[PDB]
């Protein structure tokens, strides 16, 4: 490589229409366009991008007519109304909208024959499992691919010890 | 060496889709965004004034009040992407309240 | 007036018939022109989305105001939204839709600059160091990553290093894609200074000049890099000639090959991203010729399509033989290397040879500079003088018929 | 005292709404009915809920009432069944 | 065995929460039926491909609802099927003798007696009689014959999810959502039993609260009848409770035989195939549910996972699970029980194909169930 350098140097289908095309333009009251052509003159080659399109269309300003806005839009575009934000501070003491505070008004008005002890590791099991789905909220989206198992029966002997276990770790289980 | 300028300065409602060919899979829409984007406590306090409205001796889950936020907001999106389609078919860009109404009419609300 | 007037119309034409010839276009209009851009290598795609993300590197050119370097992150639409079938319209009797959901382009951290940006190169190896070019003698270098996002209230820069060498400003810097910290640098001093700083200290910032050029005897226009060779590098310079130098050669004055260009000046040069024998450069004789490596005395191909100087010429990180150049024509030519003796029709030879494989003519403004994207093909952003930037795709059946 | 709350929705609120939904152009007025169409359905939907939950024999309304009254009116909640 | 997820358009992306087979026809074609939100029925008709895959096609569409429809089963006979919707109606229809309906299905009895959103339906044993379900807390019994009320249960104080009845005519099995089980006999009219609490000896209830996020607690007789299928059950091993089904025998409704604990998810829906097998061969020991000269396999549906046990097993032989994102809906039968049609609450249904005597062999003749 270097050395010889040195050396020498010294509707209709998708796929019957084509490719989604898309346009955009900042200086447009017109909205950004993308749809698919399928328009085929020979008038139009990239080697004369501006030659006349006969029978195609009309060379018209349609931006205009498009949008012409003339109202109060607030130039949502950009560079305003991201970055704002505003804090509070709130009241909670009368009506609690809280996972322990709504169990209590839930457990006080609505009373069933349940053990208090049994109500307090239910309360405990809900909070649990609200605080493992919060931290578990930061996973976000997760692709899931799908499982599937075959007849295994007590039968055979020669199938995967895996899905061997895993069916056994769903054991029914009989009461006496 | 280059000649140098000097800048100026710069200033059919209903999309049903027919019972074959569709294999749509959006996954984004399954799951919820986690992203309230509204002010949670205009939204309770809102929500506990007409709940008194309606009844009193009431509680409530935030479960349950966050469930009426996203609620809200799909609402929002479902109207508003339909009040963006009338208003292209409506030749338009800036949105009208009356576009909000024909979309809406356009559910049947 | 009677210009202003018939690039307006030109312009309204190429709007009407962009349809039928691009297939990606996304223009916006910047607060200030830009004389450089420039890609990331890394892209974004959130899962979940239906769109990309990309990242680029421009300055601001202000007559009068506090120029910025700017790194402005664009929305791109995702490959698998590239197919959907989401309505269709009975008057354009196709899958069209105006609708509003779209890609934009975000301004992400300003950086306070001592005068117009000249040039904007980046670590080959590492997007957080960018090396800025000065209307000053000095050199700077910024990191977004050590610096506050916002620009600095103080209108002084604040440059992480500054480097020395060089007497005035210049448009020439590259960077070593195969060694770290090698800087080629060129200015109007009729110096080419080489800089390194993989070597300077964490709290140093004034680096010296490592290595100092002077065979050049006029205005050294652009240096850079091979993109294979560790050590091998070429300058082109006002006097059309072609010089090329080794590092490893104990003579910083004498070249270790000397080929005239042209017969006018030359402003760039550009290399194979792929091969390493090829070389393109663009003069101001509407001329750009290919030179092989193997033989300098002879050009490989000289393609004429435009009708005056040309700038920049930029090779393609996608496809090895795709080349293309614009200057102040206002247009940017894609050229082929599969078409090269090829018979054609007159008919399609009025406009030119037919080494030209497309033409983009969008620019209000002469195209300050372009810039290939490595990721995605055939995705090139290009900006006009008058502070216009556009990113642009073709016709996919121009290139794959 | 408790009853000037209909304007708590916030501009920035809204113009994220419209942000996500994919405008760039907006009403000025709009915002007012944006919060009014908000209010309805609100309203609906939670006078649902509690006929739901007093017909559930209950006091504390669950956000399962907030399902069904979100199929009474015909949409689909995603995640929480 | 091979699962086939249905990724065509169903109801144009609204969930499913019904679908039945037709039993009339023991023929490999077959006519399914299911519900939406859409207020649309939509027949499809379904069979084996060449490479045995279970391919679909649209039949027919129902769209005279007002509202969302919930249940949607078929006669025994089938030729008769019973709809119902949110808009607290039920309408009975027939195939009479338009572009995208290849057959017109017409509205035959018009019943009412449910004026709120209806949950569940069930037919008789003969088709003649019916049991319905829905959000009134009612249980409501109706002569097809005549499509008139005739009965009335107003004994529940929560939502009924699931009724059934006796395939041999003399039971009529309801739960309440408030973790009340309880049996109606035919002419008495009454509640025969009612089970709610459990001794161990602690007791507890043994089926879960409101507190699920579950919109179904459909379950189904045997088609023996002789076993008596509840899930959303709870057992409470230890200091926490956990998700199973119970199984009952007509010896006794009050305790069932056992359960099937389920970890994990919860149990939804039960549904048993109505077509018998012979007894595989087996050690003689206790792992089957029941003992019977003739065995019989059934599917489960929980929260998202689907299980198949038979007669002479304990655990499942067949395992599904991870295959629609959202929660179960309904789970169905195919008449010569080759097709097991899983539908869930995302907006897609799934298939399982089942090749000939892949579960045994079906009885040469029926055994008669005694009335």
């Amino acid at each position: 490589l270097c050395s010889q350098l040195d050396q020498l140097l010294q509707v209709p289908e998708r796929r019957k229409f084509g490719r989604m095309k898309l346009l955009q333009f900042c200086e447009n009251h017109r909205p950004a366009y993308w749809g698919t052509w399928n328009k085929k003159t020979a008038l139009i080659r990239a080697r004369d991008p501006w030659a006349q399109d006969t029978k195609l269309l009309d060379y018209e300003v349609d931006s205009d007519e498009e949008w012409e806005e003339e109202e109060p839009g607030e130039s949502l575009s950009h560079s305003e109304g991201d970055d704002d934000d505003d804090m509070g501070e709130d009241e909670d003491e009368d009506d609690g909208f809280f996972v322990p505070h709504g169990y209590l008004s839930e457990d006080e008005g609505v009373t069933e024959e349940c053990a208090d002890p049994e109500n307090h590791k239910v309360r405990q099991k809900l909070k649990a499992k609200e605080w493992d789905e919060f931290l578990a909220k930061g996973k976000r989206f997760r692709v899931l691919q799908p499982v599937k198992i075959g007849c295994v029966w007590a039968a055979d002997r020669d199938c995967a010890g895996d899905d061997l276990k895993v069916l056994q770790q769903f054991a029914a289980c009989f009461l006496e | 060496a280059r000649t140098k300028q000097t800048a100026r300065k710069s200033t059919k409602k209903p999309h049903r889709y027919r019972p074959g060919t569709v294999a749509l899979r959006e996954i984004r829409r399954y799951q919820k965004s986690t992203e309230l984007l509204i002010r949670k406590l205009p939204f309770q306090r809102l929500v506990r004034e007409i709940a008194q409205d309606f009844k009193t001796d009431l509680r409530f889950q935030s479960s349950a009040v966050m469930a009426l936020q996203e609620a809200c907001e799909a609402y929002l999106v479902g109207l508003f992407e339909d009040t963006n389609l009338c208003a292209i078919h409506a030749k338009r860009v800036t949105i009208m309240p009356k576009d909000i109404q024909l979309a809406r009419r356009i559910r049947g609300e | 007036a009677v210009e202003e007037r018939v690039i307006n119309e030109e312009y309204k034409i190429w709007k009407k018939n962009t349809p039928f010839l691009y297939d990606l276009v996304m223009t916006h209009a910047l607060e200030w022109p830009s004389l450089t851009a420039q890609w990331l290598p890394d892209v974004t795609r959130p899962e979940g989305k239906d769109f990309s993300i990309h990242r680029l590197v421009l300055g601001t050119h202000t007559s009068d105001e506090q120029n910025h370097l700017v790194i402005a992150s664009v929305q791109l639409p995702n490959d698998d939204a590239q197919f959907d079938a989401s309505h269709y319209d009975s008057e354009k009797g196709e899958f069209g839709g105006f609708g509003s959901v779209s890609g934009k382009i975000e301004i992400e951290i300003k950086i306070n600059h001592e005068g117009e940006v000249n040039r904007a190169r980046y670590m080959p190896q590492n997007p957080c160091i960018i090396a800025t070019k000065t209307p000053s003698s000095d050199v700077l270098v910024f990191d977004y990553t050590k610096h506050p996002s916002k620009p600095d209230p103080s209108g002084e820069c604040n440059p992480d290093l500054r480097l020395r060498g060089h007497q005035k400003e210049g448009y020439g810097l590259s960077w070593n894609p195969n060694l770290s910290g090698h800087l080629l640098s060129a200015s109007d001093d009729h110096t080419i200074c080489l800089w390194d700083i993989s070597a300077v200290p964490k709290e140093g910032k004034v680096v010296d000049a490592k290595t100092i050029f002077t065979g050049h005897t006029a205005v050294v226009e652009d240096v850079s890099w091979h993109l294979l060779h560790e050590s091998l590098f070429g300058s082109v310079a006002d006097d059309q000639k072609l010089m090329i130098w080794d590092t490893r050669s104990n003579n910083t004055s004498k070249p270790s090959h000397s080929v005239d260009a042209h017969t006018a000046e030359v402003n760039c040069l550009s290399f194979n991203p792929y091969s390493e024998f090829i070389l393109a450069t663009g003069s101001a004789d509407k001329t750009v010729a290919l030179w092989d490596l193997r033989n300098l005395k002879l050009k490989l191909h000289s393609f004429e399509s435009h009708k005056d100087e040309i700038f920049q010429v930029q090779w393609s990180p996608h496809n090895e033989t795709i080349l293309a150049s614009s200057g102040t024509d206002r247009r940017l030519n894609v050229w082929d290397l599969s078409k090269i003796g090829e018979e054609q029709s007159p008919e399609d030879a009025e406009d030119g040879p037919p080494e030209l494989l497309f033409i983009h003519g969008g620019h209000t403004a002469k195209i300050s500079d372009f810039s290939w994207n490595p990721n995605e093909p055939w995705v090139i952003c290009s900006v006009s003088e008058d502070n216009i930037m556009q990113v642009w795709q073709m016709a996919e059946n121009i290139y794959n018929d | 005292v408790l009853r000037d709350n209909i304007q708590g929705i916030t501009k920035p609120a809204i113009r994220r709404l419209a942000r996500r939904g994919g405008v760039k152009r907006i009403s000025g007025l709009i915002y007012e009915e944006t919060r009014g169409v908000l209010k309805v359905f609100l309203e609906n939907v939670i006078r649902d809920a509690v006929t739901y939950t007093e017909h559930a024999k209950r006091k504390t309304v669950t956000a399962m009432d907030v399902v069904y009254a979100l199929k009474r009116q015909g949409r689909t909640l995603y995640g929480f069944g | 065995m091979k699962v086939i997820t249905c990724e065509i358009a169903w109801h144009n992306k609204e969930p499913v929460y019904s679908l039945d087979f037709q039993h009339g026809t023991a023929g490999r074609i077959h006519r399914l039926a299911s519900a939406g939100v859409d207020t649309n029925v939509r027949i499809w008709k379904v069979e084996k491909g060449p490479d045995g895959k279970a391919i679909v096609e649209f039949l027919s569409n129902l769209a005279r609802h007002t509202k969302a429809v919930n249940v949607v089963r078929f006669s025994p006979t089938g030729e008769i099927l019973a709809s119902g919707g949110d808009d607290a109606v039920i309408l009975l229809w027939k195939v009479n003798d338009a572009q995208l309906n290849k057959e017109n299905w017409t509205v035959v009895k018009t019943l009412r007696g449910h004026l709120e959103d209806v949950y569940d339906i069930c037919w008789a044993t003969d088709g003649n009689l019916m049991a319905s379900a829905s959000v009134d807390n009612t249980a409501i019994i109706w002569d097809v014959s005549k499509g008139q009320k005739i009965s009335i249960f107003n004994e529940h104080k929560s939502y009924v999810q699931g009724v059934t009845w006796d395939p041999l005519g003399q039971y009529v099995a309801t739960l309440s959502c408030d973790r009340v089980l309880r049996v109606y006999s035919i002419q008495k009219k009454r509640v025969a039993f009612n089970v709610s609490k459990m001794l161990s000896a602690r007791s507890y209830r043994m089926f879960h609260d409101d507190s699920m996020k579950s919109f179904f607690r459909r379950l189904s007789f045997t088609p023996d009848g002789s076993l008596l299928l509840t899930p959303a059950g709870c057992v409470e091993s230890g200091e926490n409770v956990m998700n199973t089904t119970y199984v009952f025998s007509r010896k006794n409704l009050k305790r069932p035989i056992a359960h099937l604990p389920c970890p994990g998810k919860a149990t939804l829906a039960v549904r048993c195939c109505p077509v018998y097998f012979e007894l595989r061969p087996v050690v003689e020991t206790g792992v089957e549910l029941m003992s019977l000269p003739y065995r019989l396999v059934f599917a489960v549906a929980s929260e998202d996972s689907v299980l198949l046990y038979d007669t002479q097993q304990s655990f499942p032989f067949g395992y599904v699970s991870n295959i629609h994102y959202h929660t179960l809906s309904d789970i169905s039968w195919s008449s010569d029980g080759a097709f097991l049609a899983i539908s869930s609450t995302d907006g897609y249904c799934s298939f399982v194909t089942f090749e000939k005597d892949e579960l045994g062999i079906p009885l040469k003749e029926k055994p008669v169930l005694n009335m």
